């Protein structure tokens, strides 16, 4: 677990590293386990959210272990506890926006 | 990664039954996972009561006719929901309950042996003072 | 339909580096493969290389292979053109060249060789 | 490994029927295109596909053929139809499609 | 009985089906080079398997008692339940591991009863 | 001759996700798209953040079609078949039956609904790793071959209203007993995800499947032609980068294709018994490579076995 500190409107980051140098199926989410985006091994799935246009993956990093989530137009509303959810030891970051 | 938990405090009339639960987070199935169900008096060892393995609602020969077990099996939204029939509760009943969770898919590296199954997990403990 | 603006003619030595630029303005820039066609005084064509922008992969002419460095800039919507190890006969009206080739980055694309629009020539006198 | 034209040199008065080749050297027959450039300026497309013209170009400029040898045939050599042609083959890969030689139609 | 036809609690009977199997154990440009050449590692793998097994000190089957002592410490088999009934997996790939356990120490045990009393017996 | 032999009374469990068998066939399958149909484009970006990298090579075009492929097994390695009717993935087999090869597998490597290859259990079966987790991808696959003409692609409506029936049924058996569920448009990504890829004749035509989920069913027509696409650039589904292809050889390009399989995405509302939604989606590479050898394990054996006896023979 992780806490990121932010400001409303900034490009931030928010990673996904797993232990092993291997890109799965991984699943981004909010509080509420709802399916920010995934991956289907090899496409960018942004799945079912309010930050659709807002989140963005990383391609180069899911072999490489990462499957980060890039967040354009940071609002306080985008503020979550995101569930990174890679090898069952999810390391969920925390983001604070106000 | 997996930890399990069964019902809370239960306190029953002498001669009646009890519905205790085991919830099983991180696990699908019974069909995966048979869950052999052990008593304990209070302070005192752990007694084997039965099993519902793939389902069957059965006890030893010792707890036959007076419990029986069945386990709602439910994934996602909720955890697998092993319960326990015992029925006639006495005084002499007085005892704590427990639940085991463990794989019946993995079949060759040293789990089962004809139902009774290497206990891995175990849930909280349900002390029941029946009263 | 893009519409392209190049560098002014510049004047250079042979064996030196020189960079061309080719702005273009109108529809998707990365979508459409820009092509540079220099012209000798008089005689025919000689086809130096093709870059597709958002492939970002120039070809380039296998005699000029090492001599010329087609970059492209997706920001500023400007295709620049490096050359390098110059000669006499460098000395040329260069095209970058403008051409609808559908969806690049979405769909159906032919890889068109064909060239509807072009830039406005810039002769680089090598002396 | 490739585009020439046969006429080098065509001093004819405008109104004569010009020639304006396209030599290849392997066949093509499906993918050519045609240009018109004005010397010191750029070439002007004028028949893409080798069997239909452009949009803007007139039916003066009849481009025709099937293989590696095309011919774009100009019915009257009109007072805009001074330029130096080109033709690109667009059919080969990797793409490494040379222009014609030309063929200039002074007065 | 079957091949995997039979689901009961361990461990006789499954040597009296193994037993029924085993009294009929017999159950009686152009055209493939690729085939061959398994067909070939296949004959060599059983073979190897099967010159393996001629050098052992049962050569019996079903029924054999090679020299190893299964001692107390793995002896708990009452006299008649050792032949009842027999199916049971987890359970069986350990029983399955205690038998080639046995089964190596066992042949050894011959082999080394047949090799010291060939130096010592010396039957004229 | 394909070998099989029923297992009687052999109440043999089977896990779709932990085969093995499965291990083998996507490391064949990118094996051989390598050696194999060539894009004119590969990008590999790698930190060499990281470096993009490029092959460029030839990519010619032939029409392509599936073929199928056995699986068979060295000296040994017993596979063993599940044929019962009620299977959900990560269930037992009342009915087991093992083979020395495996069945005729038709696999497609394809998106959210398998194209092409084996059927499901009287309805559909339910197979995913949770049923109504809204955490795991839904992994379900056809009982009919769901013919697709493909000219856009001319969906047929009542097949598709009916497989649409089928599954909600399903899902209600598996959970809620009076639930409506009722089905939305896609859930949003790539071309491949939005809409769907699958072996048109060597190409992939892609039709958002946004007007086809739109179905409420209750449990208190001649063709739906999706708008497709000509396939030219896509992202490559063997690893992460892009392709580029050659262009067709057909205007209107004709195929034909029966789709047999549903792995869709979902909301994950709750919404939990009220109403269901569900939205298409899925396919993954890794998933479908799961889903088709879905019933299986591997298990070899040395003539042997004891009885400890006091039979006492010599030697
Ligand atoms: C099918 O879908 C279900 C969910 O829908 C999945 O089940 C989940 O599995 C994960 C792990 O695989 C479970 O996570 C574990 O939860 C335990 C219980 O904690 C919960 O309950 C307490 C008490 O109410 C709350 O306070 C808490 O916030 C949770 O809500 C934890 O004890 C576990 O933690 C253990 O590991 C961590 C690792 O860091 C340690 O720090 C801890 O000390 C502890 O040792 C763990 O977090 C989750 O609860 C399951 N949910 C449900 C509903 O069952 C299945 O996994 C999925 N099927 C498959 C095959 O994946
Ligand atoms: C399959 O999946 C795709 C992607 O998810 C769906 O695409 C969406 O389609 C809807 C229409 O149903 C789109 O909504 C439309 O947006 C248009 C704006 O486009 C301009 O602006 C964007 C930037 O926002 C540019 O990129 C683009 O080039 C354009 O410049 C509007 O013009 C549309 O309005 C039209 O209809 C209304 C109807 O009342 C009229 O009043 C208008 O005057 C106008 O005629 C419309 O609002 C949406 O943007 C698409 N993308 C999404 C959601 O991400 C497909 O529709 C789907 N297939 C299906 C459902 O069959
Ligand atoms: C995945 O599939 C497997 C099989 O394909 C499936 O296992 C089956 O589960 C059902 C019930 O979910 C079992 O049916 C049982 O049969 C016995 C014998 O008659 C009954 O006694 C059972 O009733 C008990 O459960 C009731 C439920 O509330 C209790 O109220 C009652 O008191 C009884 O104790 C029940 O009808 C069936 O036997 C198994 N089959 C096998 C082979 O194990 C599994 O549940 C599926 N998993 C999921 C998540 O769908």
């Amino acid at each position: 677990k992780k806490v990121v500190l932010g400001k409303k409107g900034d490009t931030v980051e928010l990673t996904c590293t797993a232990s092993q140098k291997k890109s799965i199926q991984f699943h981004w989410k909010n509080s509420n386990q709802i399916k920010i985006l995934g991956n289907q091994g090899s496409f960018l799935t942004k799945g079912p959210s309010k930050l659709n246009d807002r989140a963005d993956s990383r391609r180069s990093l899911w072999d490489q272990g990462n499957f980060p989530l890039i967040i354009k137009n940071l609002k306080i509303e985008d503020s979550d506890t995101y569930i990174c959810e890679v090898e069952d030891q999810k390391e969920e970051v925390q983001l604070l926006v106000f | 990664q997996i930890h399990l938990v069964q019902s809370g405090t239960e306190v029953k009339k002498p001669g009646s039954s009890v519905t205790v639960s085991c919830k099983a987070y991180g696990v699908n199935t019974f069909g995966l996972y048979a869950v052999n169900w052990v008593r304990q008096a209070p302070g005192q060892s752990l007694e084997y009561i039965g099993q519902i393995w793939r389902w069957k609602s059965s006890a030893s020969h010792h707890f036959r006719g007076r419990v029986l077990i069945s386990a709602v099996d439910l994934t996602g939204s909720s955890p697998p929901i092993s319960s326990l029939e015992i029925k006639n509760l006495t005084s002499d009943d007085t005892a704590v309950y427990f639940c085991t969770t463990t794989s019946t898919y993995d079949k060759w590296s040293g789990l089962h042996h004809d139902g009774v199954m290497a206990f891995s997990s175990w849930g909280q403990g349900t002390l029941i003072s029946v009263s | 339909e893009v519409q392209l603006v190049e560098s002014g003619a510049e004047v250079k030595k042979p064996g030196s580096s020189v960079k061309v630029s080719c702005k273009a303005s109108g529809d998707t820039f990365i979508r459409y493969s820009f092509t540079w066609v220099r012209q000798a005084p008089g005689q025919g064509l000689e086809w130096m290389g093709r870059i597709i922008t958002i492939l970002d992969v120039a070809h380039y002419a296998p005699h000029l292979q090492g001599r010329v460095t087609i970059t492209a800039d997706k920001s500023t919507s400007t295709v620049y053109l490096e050359l390098r190890n110059l000669r006499s006969d460098d000395t040329a009206v260069y095209f970058c060249a403008g051409v609808y080739e559908g969806e690049a980055d979405e769909g159906e694309y032919d890889n068109n060789g064909f060239l509807k629009h072009w830039g406005q020539g810039t002769l680089v006198t090598v002396s | 490994d490739i585009m020439t034209q046969s006429p080098a040199t065509l001093s004819v008065s405008p109104g004569e029927r010009a020639t304006l080749s396209c030599r290849a050297s392997e066949s093509v027959s499906s993918d050519l295109a045609w240009y018109q450039q004005k010397p010191g300026q750029a070439p002007r497309l004028l028949i893409y596909g080798a069997s239909t013209r452009a949009t803007g170009v007139p039916a003066r400029f009849s481009g025709s053929g099937s293989g590696a040898e095309f011919t774009l045939t100009i019915s009257s050599l009109q007072s805009e139809d001074f330029a130096v042609y080109y033709c690109q083959q667009y059919n080969n890969w990797p793409p490494r499609y040379t222009f014609g030689q030309g063929t200039r139609l002074e007065i | 009985l079957g091949f995997l036809g039979a689901a009961g609690s361990t461990m006789g009977a499954a040597s009296m089906t193994l037993t029924v199997q085993a009294r009929n154990l017999l159950s009686g440009t152009v055209w493939g080079i690729k085939q061959l050449q398994a067909r070939v590692l296949a004959v060599e793998r059983y073979l190897r398997d099967q010159q393996l097994l001629g050098i052992w000190g049962c050569s019996g089957k079903l029924i054999c008692c090679t020299n190893v002592p299964w001692n107390s410490s793995w002896s708990n088999r009452n006299l008649s339940e050792i032949w009842d009934n027999m199916t049971w997996l987890q359970w069986d790939k350990e029983i399955s591991n205690y038998t080639q356990i046995i089964y190596g120490l066992l042949e050894e045990s011959q082999n080394q009863q047949e090799k010291n009393e060939q130096d010592l017996l010396a039957l004229d | 001759n394909p070998q099989e032999i029923h297992l009687e009374n052999v109440t043999e469990e089977f896990n779709m996700w932990k085969n093995n068998m499965v291990e083998q066939m996507h490391t064949d399958i990118i094996s051989l798209w390598d050696q194999s149909l060539k894009p004119c484009v590969k990008l590999t970006p790698l930190c060499v953040n990281c470096n993009t990298s490029a092959i460029t090579q030839a990519c010619p075009k032939v029409s392509f079609e599936p073929i199928p492929i056995h699986y068979c097994a060295p000296a040994g390695f017993a596979i063993l078949k599940c044929k019962d009717k009620k299977f959900n993935g990560t269930g037992p087999c009342p009915s087991v039956s093992t083979v020395q090869c495996t069945h005729g597998i038709k696999p497609v490597v394809s998106t959210q609904l398998l194209l092409n290859g084996s059927l499901a259990e009287e309805e559909v079966m339910i197979r995913s790793e949770n049923i109504t987790n809204n955490a795991k991808n839904i992994l379900v696959q056809f009982n009919t071959p769901v013919q697709i003409n493909c000219t856009h692609c001319n969906v047929s409506k009542a097949t598709w209203n009916e497989t649409l029936g089928k599954v909600v049924k399903q899902l209600r058996k598996h959970f809620g007993n009076n639930t409506i569920i009722r089905f939305a448009n896609s859930s949003g990504g790539d071309l491949e995800v939005t809409t769907h890829s699958f072996n048109c004749g060597g190409e992939f035509f892609y039709c958002n499947t946004s007007g086809l989920f739109n179905s409420t069913w209750i449990s208190n027509n001649d063709s739906i032609t999706l708008p497709c696409r000509i396939k030219q650039i896509i992202n490559m589904w063997q690893r992460i980068g892009q392709a580029m292809y050659a262009p067709p050889i057909q205007g209107v390009i004709r195929c034909v294709s029966n789709i047999t399989g549903l792995i869709l995405t979902r909301d994950g509302g709750s919404t939990n018994s009220t109403t269901e939604t569900f939205r298409p989606g899925g396919g993954d590479m890794r998933d479908n490579w799961r889903s088709e050898l879905y019933k299986y394990k591997v298990v070899k054996i040395e003539p042997l076995g004891v009885a400890p006896t006091r039979c006492k023979r010599r030697v």
